[PDB]
């Protein structure tokens, strides 16, 4: 095949929580903010010449919360298997001492599609100019996510991605340092 | 919070195979990790994958308006997004950054290694080869392999081990669809 | 152009 392009839902319980997105090729094309009822393009560029009515992912995440309630039943009551993820740190360029450059924390291969994520500096949470994507579909049915923080690289700061969830026993540290 | 999660998927998958001339839709339920039932254009009715999904199945069967809009989705569904999207992700294409730096496999020892650093591509395709003097090396290459930034964009270092010698000139070559030739950077000691 | 949503079906009961 040359592409796919997949819808992919969720919906979990007890957390009541519902993702709807669209991928191509293993990207994000779009997702929709459930609770502002709104599209959410991946790159800008792609809302300037496509279009998507928010409200059918709504309709959509309705019917799977219903959906799940029954097959919840169905199945007399079998919750889903934690499965920890693995964790990547790296740079999405060769890195330079003062040029701008953006660690990427690459969480994959996990579900349930919950995770706390934090960046360190030196020991410390960063916040500053920090995004990150929705859950992300794998072809086995699994999740991965990625994190950013954009950074002034040098030899005085260290960084570590800092990644909870239920099938870890203590979160999980991957670390990164100038060469 | 150790209570237990419930968690319903759902997969609309649209397969595409020269352009739109040939186009499959499959309609994927999942429990957790399980696929329970599927709609599969290739059939156009749904069928149980596990023991879970046989009422889903016999019930959605039965509902004739619902399985012709599940046929139809290879055009109304499929071939039209295909047409929507296609100007900035079919045919998205954007060249390669190629740096070359020395390295180290150890610590204290000299520079070992030659590492081509492949940045910011599109699509994920590419061919990545090392070239001593002009001659291709097939020997002692190890890489990352292909990695999603998750931004549209991909990245891959590619490794030579070798120890350099005075005169020696290396060569990085780099094919991608964003490329109408080769593009070449070369490190010389 | 505007994105088609292909629906999810509704089990019983
Ligand atoms: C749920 O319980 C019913 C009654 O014993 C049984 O028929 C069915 O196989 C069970 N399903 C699973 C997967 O445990
Ligand atoms: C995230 O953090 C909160 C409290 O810090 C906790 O209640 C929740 O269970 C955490 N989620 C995960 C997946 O660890
Ligand atoms: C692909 O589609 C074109 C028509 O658009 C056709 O001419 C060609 O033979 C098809 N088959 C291939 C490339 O396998």
């Amino acid at each position: 095949e040359e592409h796919v392009i997949i819808q992919a839902e969720f919906y979990l319980n007890p957390d009541q929580s519902g993702e709807f997105m669209f991928d191509f090729d293993g990207d994000e094309i779009f997702h929709v903010d459930m609770a502002k009822k709104e599209t959410v393009w991946r790159l800008e560029e792609f809302g300037r010449f496509a279009s998507f009515e928010a409200q059918g992912a709504l309709a959509n995440i309705a019917v799977d919360k219903a959906n799940l309630e029954i097959m919840t039943k169905r199945s007399n009551y079998t919750p889903i298997t934690n499965v920890p993820p693995e964790v990547t740190v790296l740079t999405n360029s060769p890195v330079e001492l003062r040029e701008p450059n953006v660690l990427i924390c690459f969480i994959d291969k996990f579900t349930p599609p919950v995770v706390n994520v934090t960046w360190l500096r030196n020991g410390k949470p960063v916040t500053t100019g920090v995004s990150e994507t929705v859950f992300l579909p794998r072809e086995d049915h699994l999740f991965r996510k990625f994190h950013y923080l954009p950074f002034l690289p040098s030899t005085e700061d260290v960084y570590d991605c800092r990644v909870e969830h239920w099938g870890l026993d203590e979160p999980l540290l991957k670390h990164w340092e100038f060469d | 919070d150790t209570r237990p999660r419930f968690l319903e998927q759902v997969k609309h998958e649209c397969h595409f195979f020269n352009g739109t001339e040939r186009v499959r839709f499959l309609d994927r339920y999942f429990y957790h990790q399980e696929e329970y039932v599927r709609f599969d254009s290739d059939v156009g009715e749904y069928r149980a994958v596990t023991e879970l999904g046989r009422p889903d199945a016999e019930y959605w069967n039965s509902q004739k308006d619902l399985l012709e809009q599940k046929r139809a989705a290879v055009d109304t569904y499929c071939r039209h997004n295909y047409g929507v999207g296609e100007s900035f992700t079919v045919q998205r294409r954007v060249y390669p950054e190629v740096t070359v730096y020395p390295a180290k496999t150890q610590p204290l020892q000299h520079h070992n290694l030659l590492v081509c650093s492949v940045n910011g591509f599109y699509p994920g395709s590419i061919e990545v080869r090392w070239f001593r003097n002009g001659q291709e090396e097939k020997t002692g290459v190890v890489s990352t392999g292909l990695i999603q930034n998750g931004d549209w964009t991909f990245q891959t270092l590619v490794m030579l081990e070798t120890v350099p010698r005075s005169g020696e000139v290396y060569t990085c070559q780099v094919e991608h669809p964003s490329l109408t030739s080769p593009l070449t950077v070369e490190w010389r000691a | 152009g505007v994105y088609a949503t292909r629906s999810s079906a509704v089990r019983l009961r």
